[PDB]
């Protein structure tokens, strides 16, 4: 199992 | 050896002549890098949101005076608010002035007002990768690496300029009308002589020493292509979990499984991209790019047709229109509020 939808960038993280 | 005579020595002029392109793209680079508030927001119509992010939204607008469309990114200046937004926003703006690539989106206007920072684009109405893939459930070999190699030849170019795209993944790949890519997103391309420390990306995407909290190079955008044709072939990603943690202790791991109709080439090339051993990975080698475009899963890769466009695309968008929106899914809609009051007017003067 997993994101399967858009996923977001991260800044600093 | 696995060349005859005439293949080798067609191959060292090809070589030859990438080197040679690369030096005039630099000149030319340079040239526009030294040299970096073209429109302003009431010459153009508002007309969908194509897509939303965290600090933004990127619209579908309509020029006033040309009835021409384009891409709209709005950045609201406050929530731009950490350190590392801010500088990331200037390396977009100035990286994409700058660039020149037939993958890369063209930027064709920026300005700011007292709320947000704008970037106007070229309009690439054949929709995301990532919905295409979604939809499909996986690409063929072919059509995967007809995808890769446009990656590679980008990537070959932005490398040689020193600068790291940062943010590879099927979201940021826009399909145009005649079948090949446009990247966009530039949000964390930076240029970078040798290493940076910035922990960002996305967390299927990053490579190991992004994670580790290590001084990392050019290699990351190598080992994020490996990410993306694995999830182009496959239909999902090599480090697949609900949360980010659980992406990031696979990532570490250096354990990758395959479906089994991966052909064994492809699989040997992914295993080079997805090489946790720096020292190991394709791309970053003494042979640099060539270790990935002379790999046999590219074989059958006519290098300089793909970058004159010369290939047949594997899928051609459905077109309906100037400014069709068919191919993009839906977004809420918010307001474009500016305000009285000029926000954050000193942290953006270079903008
Ligand atoms: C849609 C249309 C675009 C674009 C970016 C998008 C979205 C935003 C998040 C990733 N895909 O960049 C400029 C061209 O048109």
């Amino acid at each position: 199992a997993g994101r399967t939808g858009r996923r977001q960038a991260i800044h600093d993280i | 050896g696995h060349m005859g005579n005439a293949a080798a020595a067609k191959k060292g002029s090809e070589q030859e002549s990438v080197k040679e392109f690369l030096a005039k793209a630099k000149e030319e680079f340079l040239k526009k890098w030294e040299s970096p508030n073209t429109a302003q927001l009431d010459h153009f119509d508002r007309i969908k949101t194509l897509g939303t992010g965290s600090f933004g939204r990127v619209m579908l607008v309509k020029h006033k005076e040309t009835g021409n469309h384009y891409a709209m990114k709005i950045l609201d200046k406050q929530k731009v608010v950490k350190l590392k937004q801010i500088e990331h926003t200037l390396n977009e703006k100035r990286i994409l002035q700058a660039v020149n690539f037939p993958f890369l989106v063209k930027l064709e206007f920026s300005f700011k007002d007292n709320s947000n920072l704008y970037m106007v684009m070229e309009y690439v109405p054949g929709g995301e990768m990532f919905s295409h893939l979604r939809r499909i459930g996986r690409f063929s070999e072919p059509h995967a690496r007809f995808y890769a190699a446009q990656i590679v030849l980008t990537f070959e170019y932005l490398h040689s300029l020193d600068l790291i795209y940062r943010d590879l993944k099927p979201e940021n790949l826009l399909i145009d009308q005649q079948g090949y890519i446009q990247v966009t997103d530039f949000g964390f391309a930076k240029r970078v002589k040798g290493r940076t420390w910035t922990l960002c990306g996305t967390p299927e995407y990053l490579a190991p020493e992004i994670i580790l909290s290590k001084g990392y190079n050019k290699a990351v955008d190598w080992w994020a292509l490996g990410v993306l044709i694995y999830e182009m072939a496959a239909g999902y990603p090599p480090f697949f979990a609900d949360q980010p943690i659980q992406i990031y202790e696979k990532i570490v791991s250096g354990k990758v499984r395959f479906p089994s109709h991966f052909s064994s080439d492809l699989k040997d090339l992914l295993r080079n991209l997805l090489q946790v051993d720096l020292t190991k990975r394709f791309g970053n080698l003494k042979n640099g790019v060539n270790d990935i475009k002379n790999h046999k899963w590219f074989a059958t890769t006519d290098w300089i047709a793909i970058y004159q466009r010369k290939v047949e695309a594997p899928f051609i968008p459905k077109f309906k229109g100037p400014g069709d929106t068919s191919n993009f899914d839906d977004y809420e809609e918010e307001e474009i509020r500016v305000s009285i009051n000029e926000k954050c007017g000193k942290e953006f003067t270079e903008f």
